[PDB]
RNA sequence: UCCUCCUAAAGAGUAACGGAGGAGCACGAAGGUUGGCUAAUCCUGGUCGGACAUCAGGAGGUUAGUGCAAUGGCAUAAGCC
RNA sequence: ACGACCAGGGCUACACACGUGCUACAAUGGCGCAUACAAAGAGAAGCGACCUCGCGAGAGCAAGCGGACCUCAUAAAGUGCGUCGUAGUCCGGAUUGGAGUCUGCAACUCGACUCCAUGAAGUCGGAAUCGCUAGUAAUCGUGGAUCAGAAUGCCACGGUG
RNA sequence: UUCUUCUAA
RNA sequence: GCGGGGUUGAGCAGCCUGGUAGCUCGUCGGGCUGAAAACCCGAAGAUCGUCGGUUCAAAUCCGGCCCCCGCAACCA
């Protein structure tokens, strides 16, 4: 995890699209790339598309989501079973 | 004898004996009885219950047998219902810490589940 | 008998006032509180039943009635006749000098205890719990069993609806919710 | 070996496999290191139903006692 | 009740940590000296604290300032 | 007496496919098809490389 | 060879290579008597307990029971201790 | 475009089979305090004392050294004393939940380490099979190259023997 | 004392 | 018409007065071998022919059946 002196990590590119998203009033999906956020709690209410190296799937962004990063909302491996 | 729920056995010494409440250790079990004013090599045989009565407020300080269980078991099930990467890896049977899982994974996995 | 002193002095002016009943021979009292152990493995020999039976007879001051099967049944591999559980019927005087013992240490003796429910009264009143150890009871020493057992506290009540046997343990501070 | 493939339009992508099918490659059975031309051959034949119950019809017949 | 099949039955003595000596009827005998009662169990204080429920902004708040 | 035709023989010489393994290529000699792609083929997919004998087959009909 | 039902036509009987099943035992209590008791099954609640042991009510009213086939019996019980 | 740039992803998957390894199953030991003895290397965007803070990983500040000078660096097994008394244990450490630190735009997929908690299998391993003739096998620690960080591998070095 | 075999460039 | 049989993939035991499944081979995983045999080692498998029934319980007991194996289907 990261240092708390550091403070959470969030790209400037996802900032400037969650500002965007609670100023104009938008259910829009938020297509974005950055697995490596930190969920910030403006973040909450807003459907946000987390790239898995071949598409978006949508996750929506409940309180209890807060301290963990965007990636693990977008599972990259899809598994089914080997028989 | 019984500290916090359960019943701790009376030969032992008392920073091994206290190890049996599921929440000390070793070092919890030191700073236990570093304010009991017991001395760690004592067994809890040749007791007293004016000592037994006050080691249970020093055990109550912190989380034990019943009321730890349920807040880790809240906490699996807070990424079960998120359904976070974390999450995933608890509810197939697979180890959640990134090791793994080509050649024994076998703690998370069980015994070996050879091919119908 | 402190609690049935207790009966007579509290609780039957506070079921009369919030219920409004008419006599005062309408009131819930409790009638009897029978104490199983269904032991079903006690097929393998008598020790599992002859023991399990003096384990009861230490909790409740009585010797059991060691039960037999009513019918037979095959999922089991039990016949009629094979005993399979002991029970101990409290009536009256060692009724409430075990309903005193149960409310007072052998409740709050239960590890992870978190509360009674009170969904478990079979529709008329009669509170059936059942607890999961034979050593919340001080009867019990821990040290010379062998064998973890588990009875079944089953009381019963002159309540003719569900509430009004919900109602009559909360007057002995029963820990319900 | 003989498998019954059951799918939709199994003998629309399968009916051009049939013949031959040659291959050239240094083996697993060769220990001189030399490559060997083999063949195989295979023959996709689609599920032609089964030939049911032919019930002898008593006016087809012609009993002489 | 019979003259023979029950076991011992005396009244006793069960004393607890909030030192409520209490005379109770039993078949152990010696003087009982218990642990936890129905008076001293947390079933009215520590049943609210035990369930940690918690919120996830309050928490993540609380390691830093913004 | 259809399954006789299909095989035909088990030589070398009444092939349709080949696989040189060395310069790993999958020809077909229905076509030509001597495309350079043959792990795409032995591991797994000729899903789009059944299609181009379709086409041809599809060429003797609606050439008819 | 014996037992039970039907064919047997409302007393008894009544045939067929007619339709259905049983018996060639058991029991020193599974007999005698006195005292007492009331079944199957299902819903609900309940430690391990599971559709089903045991336990607690309730429904139910003999669908249970009889050492066994079938019929006629049986609560005063012929059933159960 | 089979060239090229980028972003995220993958090489880190998991019904399983094998190879090479480390840590074990303990009493010739585990833990606790004390105390003795090395060799060989590395280092300037680097090695970083001392000092204060933190349970600890580490943080603040800042000397010294291109080094037989200063730093990394305390060698550990050992020896003395105490305890454990043959139990899945004061053996074992997997695994998991919190709570952290550091490196780095960035530790979700996937880093190492720390703290508290949890404490699986395992009680010396079937058929079989491997290494080794003397400072050897055995067991103990140390260092380096690679590297921002990331070794139980590799290449070195000594200690008991 | 038993102890077989190695297809085709 | 009367006997006997149906038991893992296959060839078969055992069903004993009902409470419970055995073998040879085949199969799986390792071992040996340059590799495949042979051999060594660890293994797993059954809803006991079908549908009813009687018993608390049926592979076993009873009744009917679908195949299969025999035997007998004759005096005219
Ligand atoms: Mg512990
Ligand atoms: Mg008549
Ligand atoms: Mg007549
Ligand atoms: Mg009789
Ligand atoms: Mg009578
Ligand atoms: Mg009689
Ligand atoms: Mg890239
Ligand atoms: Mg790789
Ligand atoms: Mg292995
Ligand atoms: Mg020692
Ligand atoms: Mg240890
Ligand atoms: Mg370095
Ligand atoms: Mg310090
Ligand atoms: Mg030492
Ligand atoms: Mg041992
Ligand atoms: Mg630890
Ligand atoms: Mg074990
Ligand atoms: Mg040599
Ligand atoms: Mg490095
Ligand atoms: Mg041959
Ligand atoms: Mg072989
Ligand atoms: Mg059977
Ligand atoms: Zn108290």
């Amino acid at each position: 995890p990261r240092s708390l002196k550091k403070g959470p990590f969030i790209d400037l590119h996802l900032l400037k699209k969650v500002e965007k998203a609670v100023e104009s009033g938008d259910k829009k999906p938020l297509r974005t790339w950055s697995r490596r956020s930190t969920i910030f709690p403006n973040m909450i209410g807003l459907t946000i598309a987390v790239h898995n190296g071949r598409q978006h799937v949508p996750v929506f962004v409940t309180d209890e989501m807060v301290g963990h990063k965007l990636g693990e909302f977008a599972p990259t491996r899809t598994y089914r079973g080997h028989a | 004898a019984r500290i916090a729920g359960i019943n701790i056995p009376d030969h032992k010494h008392a920073v091994i004996a206290l190890t049996s409440i599921y929440g000390v250790g070793k070092t919890r079990s030191k700073a236990i009885l570093a304010a009991a004013g017991i001395a760690e090599d004592v067994k809890i045989s040749e007791l007293s219950e004016g000592q037994i009565d006050t080691l249970r407020d020093e055990v109550a300080k912190f989380v034990v047998e019943g009321d730890l269980r349920r807040e880790i078991s809240m906490s699996i099930k807070r990424l079960m219902d998120l359904g976070c990467y974390r999450g995933l890896r608890h509810r197939r049977g697979l180890p959640v810490r990134g090791q793994r899982t080509k050649t024994n994974a076998r703690t998370r996995k069980g015994p070996r589940k050879p091919i119908k | 008998a402190k609690l049935h002193d207790y009966y007579k002095d509290e609780v039957v002016k506070k079921l009369m006032t919030e219920f409004n009943y008419n006599s005062v021979m309408q009131v819930p009292r409790v009638e009897k509180i029978t104490l199983n152990m269904g032991v079903g493995e006690a097929i393998a020999d008598k020790k599992l039943l002859d023991n399990a039976a003096a384990d009861l007879a230490a909790i409740s001051g009585q010797k059991p009635l060691i039960t037999k099967a009513r019918k037979s049944v095959a999922g089991f591999k039990i016949r009629q006749g094979y005993p399979i559980g002991c029970k101990v019927t409290l009536r009256g005087e060692r009724m409430w000098e075990f309903f005193e013992r149960l409310i007072t240490i052998a409740v709050p003796r239960i590890r992870d205890f978190r509360g009674l429910s009170a969904k478990s009264f079979d529709g008329r009143g009669n509170y059936s719990m059942g607890v999961r150890e034979q050593i919340i009871f001080p009867e019990i020493d821990y040290d010379k069993v062998d064998r973890v057992r588990g009875l079944d506290i089953t009381i019963t009540t002159t309540a003719k609806s569900d509430e009004e046997g919900r109602a009559l343990l909360a007057a002995f501070d029963f820990p319900f919710r | 070996i003989i498998a019954k493939i059951s799918g939709d339009g199994v003998y629309g992508r399968l009916k051009f496999e049939s013949g031959g099918h040659r291959v050239q490659r240094v083996p697993a059975t060769e220990s001189q290191g030399r490559i060997h031309t083999s063949a195989c051959t295979v023959a996709v034949m689609p599920e032609l139903p089964d030939a049911e119950l032919p019930d002898i019809n008593p006016a087809d017949l012609r009993i002489d006692t | 009740m019979k003259k023979d099949i029950h076991p011992k039955y005396e009244e006793i003595t069960a004393s607890c940590s909030c030192g409520n000596v209490m005379k109770i009827r039993s078949t152990v005998g010696h003087d009982l000296n218990l642990d936890v009662c129905s008076k001293c169990h947390p079933f009215f204080t520590g049943k609210q604290r035990d369930v940690a429920t918690g919120g996830r902004v309050d928490r993540f708040n609380k390691r830093f300032n913004i | 007496s259809t399954r006789r035709n299909l095989l035909g023989s088990g030589d070398r010489s009444d092939r349709n496919r080949t696989y040189n393994f060395p310069q790993g290529r999958v020809t077909d000699h229905r076509i030509n098809l001597t495309l350079y792609r043959l792990d795409e083929v032995m591991e797994g997919k000729l899903d789009m490389l059944i299609e181009p004998i379709i086409q041809e087959h599809q060429a003797d009909q609606l050439a008819a």
